[PDB]
């Protein structure tokens, strides 16, 4: 047994949606073995928070048409899964946005909790057209991991059905693309010994360093059943 | 043309591109065709059909 | 190879053989990346000379 | 749109007459989902009207084949437009141009035999994304007619009947507007007149058991047909001249 | 359909390639040195088969 | 006698005699409750009946020498 | 987190060189993830010894042919990379085999040395026709783990590499073949699960269980790195 670990060397984060990290020195062929097996972990298994139920005044359905609205309710569904959020303490919060005027509503109408930051804040939810025009809206934000769909929601709970509650398909993982590549690692005279560049390219939240962290995590915590029994 | 505009987006003249297999990482043993498409949902669905 | 192997072995062997020709046969059809470009319908150079 | 068109997408998208085109050039007064108002521009704008058009689009609607059929505003708020354009797209239609379905990364290699014979293997991105999913509005009627025993009633009223039933009901006995409903939710409820039917001793034995014997009038309810399932965007109620008409109605 | 072109791909050979005239203990060895990445499916190979 | 009935047809001879066998002894464990000769491995009467055949246990004429013990025990017991 | 490890359920083990290992419940996804990730280490990383060199008496190169003795040098050398060795203190050891009359030259006339064990002595190595013929040589077994060839090693090491010195094939992870297979799991209300399934083949001087748990192990020293 030669064991070679390799180290976190570099972070280049060019943007922080998009960010490298350079990993050296790996043994021949544990490039690609960590490579796939975490890109996997960070496609997947990774934990987010996601825009689970909305609640609009004047609405009883997403197929509905709002006065003073450019948009129709599906399309501003559309908006709050895509909105980036993230939830510090608590796994459930439901966020109020009351909202007038001639303007496009963006992130920041929505009433930030004590320990909730709404991460794009000019994120577009609605046009407003008219100034006589209001909306008023309950955005419920829960932490899943994945994507949970609304038709496998609409198909599981179901205690409580309150007549005016539009589900969204929730898009709990916060890793949008991964790709890991091999570039040289000239050490010191190791030569064949390589590195691995894993490229994430995630919404905001999710911070890039934090997200390979947790992955590493997960996998090691599968690998206790291989190691402990047997 | 089409392999002028390939070169536009410096992209091969093949429109032949290395993938590599999500499952395991390795790539496949060739460059293969991948592109867009426009793909069209028919009305024959198969909760109706069943 | 199934006609000869069906007239040797049995129908058992035949019937995990098939099944085996099948899995093996996907997967390395995958494996290979197989493919069809524009570039893959290769026209003789002296087409309109035989025209 | 399609990336890889002809170019007669939008000559078939405007003539086939989904699309809300501009009669006359101008700015935008008013842009709203519902409708659009345009003011027209003086040259083209005649000297007797005000010369402000209506275009009042049709929004999610049913077709004959029960798919949707909705008309999406496609000019911003106060534009500039010139007359014979797209104001507003319709279901299969993106700035005047044809939409058919979508465009998507494909690549042509065989996987596992999971591509045999033309079998498609698509990725769950897609299915993610609701890109190919697609809505289907339905229509079902419910209708009250006159038997020789008597006239039909539709009450909230019915014989043989839990609370999880009648729950989505209101007080005339029509279910909400917005209300999800599944295969064996009442929609309607409509009760029908009944001889009085000869009751074989044990049903006669198990409803003395019970106490809730059946009464005169039985039932016939429009419920949500077998396994289709979803929300109710609409309901519209149609009563002859001097006939009792329902609190909803 | 696929299975016929898979198991073509596998058994046809090709001029050296990766790893040729070299000499293995069995079938596995040549699964060994396919999957390991030291010889392509189409390296002609001496192979000890019973 | 799971996928493959060849050796419960080798055995016999005839794929509808077969059937006729192995469904005269389905019917057995399936009304009159006989019990299996081979371990049951948590599989249907009529595989049973099949894996009985293929052993070489039960058979048309295995059938008629068992049902005449029990038809011939019960008719001595009234004569 | 709804975290769902699986745990080892039965370990068929056929024979001490072929065993079939069950894995469930494993969670969906993660059934190609370790199934793939482990293969890869069990074949090209594992350690195990093998012949590296070997030295004929009589012999100058490997394509040469020797007198009274069936095999040509090349298919000999072939036996020598099959041959199963385990070197238990030290990490090179070489073994002398000199041997002659009408017999195949078998494992067991090599001399074993204190610390190392020949795991098959029925392998044939070489037949002797005639018995006035005798063969002599010197068979180096070094350490190390996956697979290394002579090709990826002239390659590499441009170090000593003198006339007669045969160079042979080292197979020392002990780990023959590996395979590993997924379907499908049924659980309550989880329907996409799946349950890994591999058939690894090793040769008998390391165990199958043993082979896997020292791969993850392996796994899990990379995993140091970051930090949880």
């Amino acid at each position: 047994t030669e064991f070679l670990k390799p180290r976190l060397v570099d972070i280049e984060q060019v943007s922080s949606t998009h960010a490298k990290v350079t990993l050296e020195p790996l043994e021949r062929g544990f490039g690609h073995t960590l490579g796939n097996a975490l890109r996997r972990i960070l496609l997947s298994s990774m934990p987010g928070c996601a825009v689970t139920e909305v609640e609009i005044d004047g609405v009883l359905h997403e197929y509905s048409t709002k006065e003073g609205v450019q948009e129709d309710i599906l399309e501003i569904l559309l908006n709050l899964k895509g909105l980036a959020v993230r939830v510090q303490g608590k796994d459930e919060v439901i966020l109020t946005l009351n909202k007038s005027g001639i303007g496009p509503v963006t992130a920041a109408d929505i009433t930030h909790d004590g320990d909730v930051e709404i991460v794009k804040p000019q994120h577009v939810i609605c046009h407003l057209t008219d100034e006589n025009a209001s909306i008023s809206m309950r955005i419920k934000v829960q932490r899943g991991r994945g994507y949970v769909p609304a038709s496998t929601r609409i198909h599981s709970e179901e205690d409580e059905r309150p007549i005016g509650r539009l589900l969204v398909d929730a898009c709990y993982s916060p890793v949008e693309r991964i790709a890991y590549n091999v570039e040289a690692a000239r050490v010191e005279q190791r030569t064949d010994l390589d590195k691995l560049v894993i490229e994430m390219e995630t919404n905001g939240t999710i911070d890039p360093e934090e997200a390979i962290r947790r992955a590493a995590t997960i996998l090691a915590e599968q690998l206790e059943a291989f190691v402990d029994l047997r | 043309e089409i392999k002028e505009l390939l070169k536009l987006g410096d992209l091969p003249t093949s429109g032949q591109i290395r993938l590599y297999d999500g499952r395991t990482g390795e790539q496949f043993e060739r460059p293969v065709t991948v592109g867009y498409m426009y793909m069209l949902k028919l009305n024959h669905l198969v909760d109706d059909k069943m | 190879m199934l006609n000869t192997c069906y007239r040797i072995l049995g129908l058992k062997p035949t019937v995990i053989f098939a099944d085996q020709i099948m899995y093996t046969g996907f997967a390395y059809a995958a494996r290979s990346g197989a493919s069809v470009g524009i570039d893959d319908m290769v026209i003789p150079e002296k087409k309109h000379e035989i025209i | 749109k399609p990336l890889v068109g002809t170019g007669m997408e939008r000559a078939v998208a405007v003539d086939s007459g989904v699309t809300a085109v501009a009669k006359r050039g101008g700015v935008v007064q008013y842009v709203d989902a519902s409708r659009i108002v345009i003011k027209v521009n003086e040259d083209e704008m005649y000297p007797g009207e005000a010369g402000i058009d209506i275009y009042n689009l049709t929004k999610y609607t049913r077709s004959n084949q029960n798919t949707c059929i909705n008309q999406m505003p496609c000019v911003s708020l106060g534009e500039p437009v010139e007359r014979g354009d797209v104001l507003a797209d319709g279901p299969s239609t993106d700035l005047g141009e044809l939409a058919l379905g979508q465009n998507m990364r494909v690549a042509f290699m065989p996987w596992n035999g999971y591509n045999f014979e033309d079998s498609i293997l698509v990725s769950e991105r897609v299915v993610q994304e609701d890109r190919f999913t697609t809505i289907h509005i339905q229509e079902l009627a419910c209708v009250s007619r006159d038997t020789k025993l008597g006239p039909e009633e539709i009450t909230a009223d019915i014989p043989n009947v839990g609370e999880a039933a009648l729950s989505k009901l209101d007080e005339s006995g029509i279910v909400y507007i917005g209300a999800e409903v599944t295969g064996g939710d009442i929609l309607v409820g409509k009760v029908t007149p009944k001889g009085e039917t000869q009751l074989t001793p044990e049903e006669k034995l198990l409803r003395a058991i019970f106490g809730e014997k059946a009464s005169d009038v039985k039932d016939s309810s429009l419920r949500v047909p077998n396994g289709v399932s979803g929300t109710v965007i609409d309901v519209q109620v149609f009563t002859r001249d001097g006939v009792e008409k329902d609190k909803r109605a | 359909q696929d299975v016929v072109l898979g198991l073509y791909y596998m058994t046809r050979d090709c001029v050296n390639a990766k790893g040729e005239g070299m000499v293995l203990t069995g079938p596995k060895e040549a699964e060994r040195l396919y999957r390991s990445g030291l010889a392509s499916l189409h390296a002609r190979v001496k192979v000890r088969i019973t | 006698a799971r996928v493959t009935v060849q050796d419960a047809v080798e055995k016999i001879g005839n794929r509808f005699d077969l059937v006729l066998v192995a469904a005269r002894r389905a019917r057995q464990m399936q009304v009159g409750g006989k019990d299996p000769l081979v371990p049951e491995e948590n599989d249907k009467t009529t595989v049973i009946a099949l894996r009985e055949i293929e052993e070489g246990l039960i058979n048309n004429q295995i059938l008629d020498v068992r049902e005449r013990q029990e038809q011939q025990e019960q008719e001595a017991a009234e004569l």
